[PDB]
């Protein structure tokens, strides 16, 4: 994590390399056409390697949640907020009740807690 | 040849509304040849015909080691309108989707180098159902007639209930329903069905359209589509059930009988006297004539004049099931 | 084969109370009947449009009563010729009103009557008759009423005693409306007890 | 959840919100100058119009009532994000909201054959419904999913499609019966989110030149689609009920790619027959799949298949008119998946069928007549298949001494026998000698012309069966070993009977016979109305035991 | 902590020299100072866009 | 259990795996022919008693 912006273009012009690498390797099973396919798909790897190296050597180089909110923009949530307030009542009634809340990001999984 | 054409855009044509139907998933259709059915047909002309209408024949035939029931269409109707075509092939696609139903007449194939197709299902020997009775070569007991009556109330129940889109077959006659060795009925026959919208029952429709006395008058002066406008039409056609009569009638008198008309004033009046079928008179109908009145009453329930007058079909082919269920 | 046929159909129209013979074409396709004009339109356009006309007394009744005529000119000078046509807009008008009828086995797609105008019998059966007639003009007879012993039926004049035009035209629908074809109408006295 | 082992019912799953409290939301959000109150009525046409476009999620409510607080509520660039809406929601305003950072944080912590997998999802209309079985041809097709351990295609792509069912990045439209997964899609933002991350390397570029691989949506004979050189797979994405036209010089450039591992023809139409569109379909080297489903024009496919050695996968279901397969498929020894079903006119094979060993599922198999086609002998080859589609016609498709050819399947494990056009009464004598392994995880007899019940459907012939449905048919009762409650019972856990008009059996006594029920899905039965069904006549209940 | 700490007490807080980026703990905090009881918070900073 | 051999570790490697798993006899079977390659693959690296 926490890449600069060099890096990135990198990996994005390396992914096009490792395609077309792997699109003309495929090829291999006159041997002249493909001799000289292989130098020139060689000779561009070699020369964006050595023509992007000197900018790596020029420099060098959270997320978190609480019980604090706010509960007036909170619109209605009193049918769940009724049923897990009924399923923790009945927490005597096995030996560690655990619960799960399940669903995709930014749904209200944490405000649900919450509240 | 241009039969080639004939392929190229039917079943193009036909490929666009089954995926539009049931996207793609159905049944295993056959596809045959123009020469099979023009033999199994005997070149389409001669008495292995079964029955006619408008826009297309039934015929029998036999392709090798089973016979089959071939349908076929009118070139000059279909040619002639280039805007109700599309209702041969809702034809062709709903007759495919209700095909694995029990009491629906099975679909066993298409060939489509013809006039736009030629369909094929299984045989049943005993015929379509005349404006009265069987068109074999003579006449049916009470308790067949009414095995008649409660599959054709299930294959009704069939087209309004079991989808998301209630297709209403509004042109139910006794002429669409044929019979198996086991008499038991098979509808066919779907070509004028619409197609509802999902959770709308009542849409006004487009034409007024079918079968004067089935015509149901409420749909022929309101001109919107209820599923209630199929129901009139069936109590009509078990009336042909009870009577062994046609539905509409002369008796030297001015080609006028309304048949419904003449059981609900012997019913007000004679009794209910008459309606107990002078071709089967000779059975034993101890205690069938309970059922049997219990039959007219509720075709009578049935055939009335409103809607909430009216059972729902579901009701209608439930208390049918309590008649039969009686014995 | 198709001219002196149409020629011989078309000819016999000699009636004040319909289209005369106007004109006609060389109808190499299909009808192109040539009959000129109308010019202040139907009754729908008069009485099912909020745009121009509220309600007058009986010259309806009369217009009802000239169609009616036109019903015992089709029905009784010329042995054969049934209407089988009759809607509110079939029926057209003059300045002076006055009705004009113009726009003319078992066949699929009904055209006659998407509202009451057919006959039950007509429904149950298909006979195509004069008895379909005299009960397709009485429910005109009941559009002429509506718009749509206390029969305040109209919604703008609860005035329609004086001539007694609205009991005797409620009673002779109650005549025309039964449904055997047992009681049926004739034309000639709903001539003589409308006017 | 599983890994906590929390319970079936202690889940929660908090669902997206509905029109009017998302539109409370938003006004309480962009609205804050006065109450949550719109102090003007001319923008809210304009902002229900962009809740609607949010589609429930109460973070990207949030984020748009974000940038729009920061305005001037002038009704152009209200109506400008109207039209606007994923890109300035991935601008973020110089990412300062940022809802497609906390999605893509659920993106990238996938193993990297799940984000090639993920990726090719970004390839679809806006709220189509993908069907499940062509995500896992695809997947397969270039290769994401690799196996050694025996779980060779459709176990292992199906683990990673349930993979990514598990990390909520794809919803699932509807089951079966027996919970498996026939339909699926996606949710906006997150389908927004993997185009944009394909808006990277040259995955779909889609528009434009430089793609590695491309789909077509609908009625390109007359936009000219373009195809480069590169395209390594070409999948038609149709919205679940139109026909996808194709022009007959397209699928000419079909076959002028290289490098085509992928091709799938679904929902189309074409201006000639595929035989004569596809004759050089030789030039096509490194082809894994062909879904040739649901296409007119096909009679035959193309006889220059000798070209294709690799070809792990061979769809061509739906398709009513596929006449003669050719022996060519003999050849290869090399594929995973043959599927003809519901394939009408079809003469019922070449000969050489348990040849070819390493394949898997075997759906539609019309075994076939006397000195005809193959019959079921060569099927006891075959060790390695898991998935198996009869469809039987008559007495002579099958043969009395071959009753053995599936007692010795070690893996099998379902069985679907489609007696549709069904004619001999003999078929009914000959398909009792029919035998499945005891290990059996379900089955489903969908016509089935007999009367009795098969005699050999008993607890003691296979003890493991978990599922089982009857469709249509012709059956009465069930025999007697169909009960065999003296010690034995079902443990089959969920029942299906769709349209059995004569079926006659009681409900305590299949509870007292089939202890270890979950659900019955029983609709046209009208026989029965002795079950928990709110009626088993003219529609259907599930009978959820609890 | 914030919560209880500032329960009950009349409140005034100055954020000083705040600038327009991840401007976003802002209403992380905001939630987390009572209201309804007169505490004021003042921003001093070089934009009107924050 | 016998392929175990004894290992208390081992046992609650497998019963870790197994207990992700919906209790088909197909599977189970196949873990019971695929022993240390599921144990080498450790659900990607999680249990890992290698
Ligand atoms: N019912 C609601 N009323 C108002 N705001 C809501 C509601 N539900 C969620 N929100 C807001 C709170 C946050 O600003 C935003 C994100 O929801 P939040 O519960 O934090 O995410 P989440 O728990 O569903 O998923 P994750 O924690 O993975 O991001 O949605």
């Amino acid at each position: 994590k926490r890449t600069n912006e060099t890096l990135r273009t990198l990996v994005a012009d390396l992914r096009e390399l490792v395609y077309e690498a792997e699109d003309i390797l495929v090829d291999c099973q006159l041997q002249y056409k493909k001799s000289k396919r292989l130098q020139e798909i060689n000779e561009r790897i070699t020369k964006i390697k050595s023509q992007v190296e000197p900018y790596f050597e020029f420099i060098t180089p959270d997320r978190w949640s609480s019980p604090v909110y706010d509960h007036t923009q909170v619109v209605g949530l009193e049918g769940d907020k009724r049923k897990i307030k009924e399923w923790l009542f009945r927490s005597n009634d096995s030996q560690l009740l655990i619960m799960a809340f399940v669903g995709m990001g930014g749904l209200g999984k944490t405000t649900i807690a919450q509240e | 040849d241009k039969a080639k054409r004939w392929f190229l855009d039917n079943g193009s044509i036909f490929l666009r509304e089954l995926v539009a139907d049931c996207n793609g998933k159905s049944i295993p259709i056959r596809s045959f040849s123009p020469e099979q059915i023009l033999k199994a047909t005997n070149n389409f002309d001669s008495s292995c015909f079964v029955s006619q209408d408008v826009y297309y024949k039934w015929y029998r035939g036999e392709i090798e080691d089973r016979s089959y029931m071939i349908k076929r269409f009118s070139e000059d109707e279909i040619t002639g309108k280039r805007h109700r075509v599309k209702e041969v092939y809702n034809d062709i696609v709903l007759s495919a989707r209700m095909s694995n139903h029990s009491n629906f007449l099975q679909l066993l194939g298409c060939c489509l180098e013809f006039p736009f197709p030629v369909l094929v299902f299984e045989f049943a020997e005993h015929g379509a159902m005349n404006q009265r009775g069987g068109v074999i070569v003579n006449l049916l007991p009470w308790s067949v007639r009414l095995k008649i009556g409660k599959e054709i109330a299930n294959a009704v129940t069939y087209l309004h209930t079991a989808f998301p889109k209630i297709i209403i077959h509004r042109d139910v006659k006794p002429m669409h329903v044929f019979l198996d060795k086991n008499w038991t009925a098979k509808l066919s026959d779907l070509s004028f069905s619409i197609s509802l919208p999902e959770g709308k029952s009542r849409i006004e429709a487009e034409w007024v359209l079918g079968t004067f006395g089935y015509i149901d008058p409420l749909y022929h002066k309101t001109c919107f589509v209820t599923e209630y406008t199929d129901v009139y039409s069936f109590g009509i056609c078990l009336l042909v059930i009870i009577t062994g009569k046609p539905a509409i009638m002369t008796i030297s008198d001015g080609d006028l009988q309304g048949i419904l008309s003449l059981v609900r004033e012997l019913c007000e009046n004679g009794k209910l006297d008459e309606v107990i079928d002078p071709r089967l008179m000779k059975d034993i109908t101890s205690g069938q004539r309970l059922q049997v009145e219990a039959c007219v009453v509720l075709a009578l329930r049935c055939c009335k004049e409103r809607d909430e007058d009216r059972p729902k079909m579901i009701q209608v082919a439930k208390e049918l099931k309590q008649i039969e269920a009686s014995l | 084969k198709e001219w002196l046929t149409e020629v011989n159909y078309l000819g016999q129209l000699s009636h004040p109370n319909l289209v005369l013979l106007v004109g006609y074409c060389a109808e190499g396709e299909n009808r192109l009947l040539v009959y000129e004009f109308m010019p202040k339109g139907s009754l729908e356009n008069h009485l099912f449009r909020r745009g121009a006309q509220p309600l007058t007394w009986a010259i309806r009744m009369k217009v009802a009563v000239g169609a009616a005529k036109g019903l015992t000119f089709l029905h009784e000078a010329k042995s054969q010729v049934i209407y089988r046509d009759f809607k509110a807009a079939n029926i057209l008008l003059d300045a002076d009103f006055n009705a004009k009828l113009s726009d003319f086995t078992h066949v699929s797609t009904k055209v006659i009557g998407t509202h009451g105008y057919a006959a039950p019998e007509y429904v149950a059966t298909g006979r195509l008759t004069a008895k379909s007639d005299v009960y397709s003009f009485g429910v005109v007879l009941l559009e002429l009423i509506s718009g749509r012993l206390f029969r305040i039926m109209d919604t703008k004049l609860g005035g329609q005693y004086p001539q007694k035009g609205a009991f005797t035209a409620a009673n002779l629908a109650l005549q025309c409306l039964n449904p055997d074809a047992k009681l049926r109408p004739k034309m000639s006295e709903v001539l003589v007890t409308l006017e | 959840a599983k890994r906590v082992q929390a319970r079936d019912d202690k889940t929660h799953r908090p669902e997206l919100l509905s029109p009017d409290n998302s539109w409370l939301l938003f006004c309480n959000v962009a609205f804050a100058a006065n109450d949550g109150t719109c102090e003007r009525p001319e923008l809210e046409d304009v902002g229900k119009e962009i809740v609607t476009k949010c589609k429930g999620l109460p973070l990207t409510i949030k984020a748009v009532g974000g940038l729009l607080l920061c305005k001037d509520h002038v009704y152009h660039e209200w109506r400008r994000i109207a039209e606007h809406f994923q890109d300035e929601l991935r601008g973020n305003t110089s990412e300062t909201d940022n809802v497609m950072s906390s999605l893509q944080l659920s993106y990238d912590e996938l193993p990297s054959h799940l984000k090639s997998c993920i990726l090719t999802l970004s390839l679809y209309p806006e709220d189509c419904v993908i069907p499940k079985q062509q995500l896992v041809h695809g997947w397969i097709g270039e290769g994401f999913v690799m196996w050694r351990n025996g779980r060779s295609a459709t176990e292992s792509g199906e683990d990673c499609f349930s993979g990514l069912t598990n990390r909520c990045l794809i919803e699932v439209v509807d089951k079966t019966y027996s919970g498996t997964i026939i339909t699926c899609k996606i949710h906006d933002m997150v389908r927004d989110l993997v185009i944009d991350i394909a808006k990277k390397d040259s995955f779909s570029n889609p528009e434009g030149l430089n793609c590695r691989h491309l789909g077509i949506s609908g009625n390109f004979d007359e936009k000219q689609i373009k195809v480069n050189h590169k395209l390594r797979g070409v999948v038609s994405t149709t919205k679940t009920g139109e026909v996808n036209k194709l022009n007959s010089d397209l699928a000419k450039k079909f076959t002028d790619c290289k490098y085509l591992r992928v091709l799938d023809i679904s929902k189309s139409i074409f201006d000639a027959p595929l035989s004569e569109i596809l004759d050089e379909i030789a030039s096509l080297q490194h082809l894994a799949c062909l879904s040739l489903s649901n296409t007119h024009p096909l009679i035959q496919f193309p006889r220059s298949m000798e070209d294709l050695h690799n070809l792990q996968i061979l769809d061509a279901s739906y398709c009513q008119n596929l006449k003669q397969l050719q022996p060519c498929i003999v050849l290869f020894k090399k594929l995973l998946v043959l599927d003809m079903t519901n394939c009408g006119s079809l003469e019922c094979f070449p000969k050489g069928i348990g040849s070819l060993v390493k394949l898997e599922v075997l759906l539609g198999f019309k075994p076939a007549r006397s000195n005809n086609g193959c019959k079921l002998s060569e099927v006891k080859n075959l060790t390695n298949l898991r998935k198996l589609g009869l469809s039987l016609t008559r007495g002579d498709q099958i043969e009395e001494e071959e009753l053995d050819s599936l007692i010795n399947l070690s893996k099998l494990m379902s069985i679907s026998i489609n007696c549709y056009d069904s004619y001999g009464d003999d078929l009914i004598t000959k398909i009792d000698a029919l035998t499945p392994p005891h290990q059996l995880h379900e089955l489903s007899l969908q016509f089935y012309p007999g009367k009795s019940s098969p005699s050999w459907l008993s607890p003691h012939k296979l003890p493991m069966l978990r599922y089982m449905s009857i469709c249509s048919g012709n059956l009465v009762k069930m025999q007697e070993p169909f009960w065999g409650n003296e010690n034995t019972h079902w443990r089959i856990e969920g029942l299906m009977l769709s349209s059995l008009s004569d079926l006659d059996m009681d409900w305590e006594v299949l509870q007292q016979s089939m202890p270890y029920l979950r659900t019955v899905t029983a609709n046209w039965c009208p026989e029965l109305e002795s079950f928990a069904i709110e009626d088993v006549g003219f529609r259907g209940g599930v009978w959820m035991k609890t | 902590k914030i919560q209880q700490y500032l329960l009950g007490k009349r409140y005034l807080i100055v954020m000083d020299d705040v600038w327009d980026k991840n401007l976003s703990w802002w209403d992380k905090i905001y939630q987390g100072l009572p209201r309804g009881q007169g505490g004021s918070v003042i921003v001093t900073t070089r934009s009107e866009s924050v």
